[PDB]
């Protein structure tokens, strides 16, 4: 309860919708929330990059953050181990982290059988009659912290044949199919050509007659001069004006009027409130849909409920709203006709159902 | 894919093949035909383990006479397993293409450590405690008595492979290590024992270098083979490092305090059994009065403690009746330990050779090297006599002995140096001699002498003419492969100038430098911040790398590499080197930078191998020149000068150049898989150390690369990540980098592929 209205108030207007379905009784909490309903690696540089910030006026920034101290954990189990050994009564944490800067800890400056087992890679094991500790501790404890990095990352004669074959196959004298393509051949490629535009009543010419015409417009243009008087004339320059003229067929209708001031922008705010809610509601409507399972039947009924009592108990106070203004906007008239649309979907569902049964 | 080459018709697996592949192929077919030993330079990462094995195959098939067994030499076991798997792909496609099961044979040789399956020897963390307690339990005289007593010990994954193990040989096919071990629980025998078995039936035996190249353990595998066997090394660049810890011994206090306690324990085992049974010296010395062919050669399950490092010689003639007597050899060697402890007390290093160490032996002992020679025999023999079960504490005393032999009869070569105080801590009493071996040759002498031919190949062979000398032999094909890119992978650049111009060097008087640390880090921060995940930094010491990391961390420049990619150091403990491994690793598959700081001479320059998405950066911290203090590597430099007029500087060079181009060329794993190169130190530009390079890579470096900086370097690498990043097809590299069924059949381009290859 604490979590979702935490998650509430973060979205208000979500917060605003769940009051409206729910105190309205549209809706029930379950039915609301029953459709509403980040890991790091480890990485190697978490010690060397993370230092003290010594800043300038003496000040020993730890900037303690529990990410870097999870990596430490998964890293080093055993700093985990002083960690849940000393606080919170042995010592503070602070006090802790400043003895591991001060200590030397921070300060310190085969599955596979073939090519692991170095022991038994040679058949002649015989005996021995045919700063080094320094540098030898610090190898010691790097190959350490990167084993146990690279186990953090995760959190036989079979098994040795296999990587015999793995080692030794060429891909060069293998095989190279890759031939993972379906091929297509469609049956009618006519159907492109002429595509979704409908059938046109592409009327042919008549018989030889077409021919006397083309003959006739051929010897008409054959001997063809240029004119430029009739190429145009004021009355036909008149008459274009006034086609291009203002208001005229060419300039179709007009100016238009200022819908902005027509509605209130608290109306416009609350017509997106109840566009998101409806849309919402008709989303899981049709995600319901098309009901394929005798249970969908139940869940599309309190859906068709649902957007019966959203419409009484909101759009019917925002109709008489907008009535009282006599606003001329028919805004609620998209929300009928979304709502129509949807019961009569709905309705048409149902007349389907009882045809099938009977 | 069916090829022709020279009219042999090989299988290829692959649907296409490299034109390096092919010349590879054409080149190893022509060493086959000479039956000799033969070197070649492969790129890594071309495939050509699949070409070798493709090619013996072929010759087994067309002509097993001539290919009775093939060898394969290797470094780690994880190679092993590769090739065994390759090889089983093979043998898959050979079986699809022929529609039938060929009646071939391949095996995995390894110790016992990978081939029991003994739950008590399970837990043991070591391979001599493992082979202890299974001679313990395989004991060839404590079977008999379990025998007559099934409460006695005894491990009947070896008593059923000798009642059933051996009547049956293995079904044709590959088996892995896994794979016998499967075998050897569904059937109760060790597969230890079932291998070394069914060797002599093998057509193809896969094990490491130590398990043929130790004399000690030659005679374990070359026992069952014959002339005409051919053997493969793979990756052996440091083959003589190998033959020369082999053949090196090292004596401690803390070992003669040890033996002196084993051998009192032996005595007084000595007087107890001859209290109970003194017969049983008697028959000892019936049998080395009458031969030691009869104990050896009847006993072949005795092999725990072999040592066929004297030569066939040495076998025949008998221990000298001074000697023969128990008694009388374990005061013998108590006389021998204490002359060499007290030998031990100079308080200064004294570098001394064989014959004058035996010489003054005799003077003060009367010990003549005749006795001495067959101190490995009578040690043999007294350990089999006595029943001894755990074999490990007994261990130095067998170590005194091969010791004590190898000095009796091997002289030349070999250098006895006494260092009673520690190099890095002489304050601290560390008495210590070393028998340093410095001929690697005597190693591989009888591989070349007894097998039909030896192949090895590896990436970094940049000298063609010391690995004769080196090896002491003379190769029939000394043939390099260079390497054809459609596409360019590697982008070699050498930054010896770093922001500050500093002249950036490795050399240990200016490794203190704090200069140097400043800009190495400098380069590794724009590097991280720059370049992909993968990032691989290669040192020349521990302790230097150690220093640097501290210096980074006290500068604070190693707090913004951490930020931008993890870190992960390694350090000499193997269990903490490997959780480094895997968790660099999975931060490179995971998509979080990972950096591995390692030493050029540490495991994971080894037998680490790095995919394209690890081996993105791989940055070389100057020429990886081995601490010359070590007076061994001073005495070998010497004996090599002595020996083959080779300069100590410019082996030092040529071993450092091996070590890097060792831990750089294992960043690549095909044409699609390309990489970085860095190597941070003006020292590469001298035309010496910069021709000591692969040629593969040494080719690539471009001039204009030669001795950049720091922000020249990053430039570089980005327009490299940038140009390499695009998307590329296959099909371009078909006719110019790869090549097809009918582009191989064109006569220009096996004049091209011929043109590839060169013989020097
Ligand atoms: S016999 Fe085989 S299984 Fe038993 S201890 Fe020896 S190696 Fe292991």
């Amino acid at each position: 309860l604490e979590e979702k209205n935490r998650m509430l108030q973060e979205d208000p207007v979500l917060f605003q919708l769940y009051k409206d379905l729910v105190v309205s009784q549209v809706i029930s909490a379950e039915e609301f929330w029953a459709n509403r309903l980040q890991d790091v690696g480890i990485s190697a540089a978490f010690l060397a990059d993370v230092r003290p910030q010594t800043d300038g006026c003496n000040g020993l920034r730890y900037n303690l953050t529990s990410d870097i101290i999870e990596s430490i954990f998964r890293t080093y189990p055993a700093v985990k181990m002083k960690y849940a050994e000393n606080v919170p009564h042995n010592m503070t944490e602070k006090e802790f982290w400043t003895r591991f800067f001060q200590s030397h800890y921070f300060h310190r400056d085969g599955v596979k059988n073939p090519l692991l087992d170095l022991t038994a890679l040679e058949d002649k094991p015989l005996d021995e009659g045919y700063k080094e500790n320094s540098n030898a501790a610090i190898i010691k404890r790097f190959n350490h912290h990167s084993a146990m990095v690279l186990a953090a990352g995760l959190r036989q004669p079979a098994v040795k044949r296999a990587k015999l074959q793995e080692s030794i196959e060429y891909e060069d004298l293998g095989k190279n199919n890759s031939v993972k393509t379906i091929a297509l051949n469609l049956k009618k490629s006519d159907r492109y050509y002429h595509g979704p535009t409908p059938i046109q009543s592409l009327q042919y010419a008549t018989s030889q007659d077409i021919i006397n015409s083309f003959q006739s417009i051929r010897q008409e243009m054959e001997a063809y001069t240029p004119k430029l008087t009739q190429v145009l004339s004021s009355s036909a320059a008149s008459s274009t004006i006034t086609a291009l003229s203002p208001g005229g067929a060419l300039m179709q209708g007009g100016t238009q009027q200022a819908i902005n001031q027509m509605v209130p922008n608290d109306i416009q705010s609350e017509l997106k409130h109840l566009y998101v809610a409806v849309g919402e509601l008709l989303r899981h409507f049709w995600s319901c849909f098309p009901v394929n399972t005798p249970f969908l039947e139940e869940k599309v009924v309190k859906m068709k409920s649902n957007l019966e009592r959203f419409q009484v108990t909101k759009l019917c106070p925002f109709q008489e709203k907008i009535r009282r203004q006599y606003l001329s906007t028919n805004l609620v008239s998209h929300i009928e006709e979304m709502l129509q649309t949807a019961y009569n979907k709905l309705h048409t569902w149902q007349s389907r159902r009882l045809m099938k049964k009977t | 894919m069916k090829l022709n080459v020279d009219g042999l018709l090989v299988y290829f697996p692959y649907d296409y093949i490299y034109p390096e592949q092919f010349s590879y192929m054409r080149e190893l077919k022509r060493t086959l035909d000479a039956k000799g030993h033969g070197v070649l330079e492969m790129p890594s990462g071309t495939g050509k383990t699949v070409s070798l094995l493709a090619l013996i195959m072929a010759y087994q098939r067309a002509y097993p006479l001539e290919v009775t067994k093939l060898i394969y030499c290797s470094r780690t076991v994880p190679e092993i397993e590769k090739v065994i798997e390759e090889l089983r792909k093979l043998l898959n496609f050979y079986e699809k293409q022929e529609g039938e099961k060929l009646p071939f044979l391949g095996l995995a040789l390894s110790s016992r450590k990978n081939l029991c399956i003994h739950p008590e020897v399970t837990p043991l963390r070591f391979g001599k405690d493992v082979d202890g307690k299974c001679h313990s339990l395989t004991a060839s005289y404590v079977r008999a008595q379990y025998q007559h007593d099934t409460s006695l010990p005894h491990c009947r994954f070896y008593e059923e492979f000798d009642a059933h193990g051996r009547e049956v040989p293995l079904p044709a096919g590959i088996y892995n290590l896994d794979d016998l071990k499967a075998l050897g629980r569904r059937q109760g025998w060790c597969p230890y024992f079932l291998a070394r078995y069914s060797i002599l039936h093998a057509n193809v035996v896969v094990y490491s270098y130590h398990y043929l190249l130790d004399p000690k353990i030659a005679d374990l595998v070359s026992k069952e083979l014959a002339r005409k066997a051919v053997v493969v090394f793979d990756e052996a660049h440091n083959i003589d490092n190998v033959c020369i810890d082999s053949m090196s011994v090292n004596l401690t206090r803390r070992t003669l305090d040890r033996c002196q306690g084993n051998l009192e324990t032996l005595q007084k085992t000595v007087l107890r059994i001859k209290e109970t049974d003194e017969q049983r010296l008697r028959d000892e010395y019936r049998r080395l009065v009458e031969g030691l062919r009869e104990a050896s050669a009847a006993r072949e399950t005795d092999a725990h403690l072999a040592n066929p490092v004297l030569p066939d010689e040495v076998l025949q003639e008998a221990v000298p009746g001074s000697i023969r007597t128990a008694e009388h050899f374990l005061g013998f060697l108590r006389r021998l330990l204490e002359y060499v402890k007290w030998r031990l007390r100079v308080q200064h290093v004294v570098q001394e050779s064989p014959p004058a160490f035996l010489s003054g032996l005799a003077q003060r002992v009367c010990i003549q090297r005749k006795p001495l020679r067959f101190c490995a025999e009578r040690l043999r023999s007294l350990l089999h006599t006595l029943e001894i079960t755990d074999l490990a504490d007994f261990s130095p005393l067998t170590l005194l002995a091969n010791f004590a032999t190898l000095v009796s009869t091997y002289a030349k070569g070999f250098t006895i140096i006494i260092e009673p105080f520690d190099d890095r801590t002489p304050t601290i009493a560390n008495p210590i001699l070393h028998f340093s071996c410095m001929d690697a040759s005597l190693a591989i002498k009888p591989v070349f002498e007894r097998f039909q031919s030896v192949i090895i190949t590896s990436g970094t062979l940049s000298p063609l003419d010391i690995y004769p000398k080196i090896l002491d032999f003379h190769p029939v094909t000394m043939a390099t492969f260079t390497m054809t890119l459609a596409r360019v992978c590697l982008c070699p650049m050498i930054i010896g100038r770093g922001n500050d111009q500093v002249a950036i060097s490795s050399k240990f008087e200016t490794r203190e430098d704090i200069a140097v640390i400043r800009n190495y880090g400098n380069l590794l921060l724009e590097m991280s911040a720059v370049v992909p995940d993968g990032i691989v930094a290669f040192f020349t010491s521990y302790q230097y790398m150690e220093s640097t990391v501290a210096s980074w961390y006290e500068q604070g420049i190693l707090e913004n590499i951490q930020r931008n990619k993890l870190l992960f150091i390694e350090t000499q403990d193997g269990a903490e080197t490997s959780v480094a491994l895997e968790k660099y690793q999975e931060a490179c598959e995971n998509g979080r930078g990972a950096i591995l700081l390692s030493v050029a001479r540490g495991k994971v320059s080894e037998g680490i191998d790095f995919v394209h998405h690890y081996g993105r950066a791989v940055i070389m911290f100057g020429v990886p020149y081995v601490y010359t203090q070590s007076r061994i590597l001073k005495a070998r430099l010497e004996y090599l000068r002595d020996q083959f007029q080779i300069r100590e500087n410019d082996f030092l060079t040529f071993d450092a150049m091996r070590h890097a181009a060792q831990c750089v060329g294992r960043a690549i794993r095909g044409k699609t898989d390309y990489g970085l190169m860095v190597f941070a130190d003006k020292r590469f530009a001298r035309g010496d150390k910069r021709g000591k390079l692969p040629r593969w890579i040494q080719e690539h470096l471009t001039d204009a690369n030669l001795n950049l900086t720091v922000d020249e370097g990053v430039q570089v690498a980005k327009y490299f990540l940038r140009q390499m990043a695009q998307p590329f097809h296959r099909e371009d590299q078909l006719g110019l980098s790869l090549l097809s069924l009918e582009q191989l059949e064109s006569e220009e381009t096996l004049k091209r592929i011929e043109q590839i290859a060169q013989q020097l």
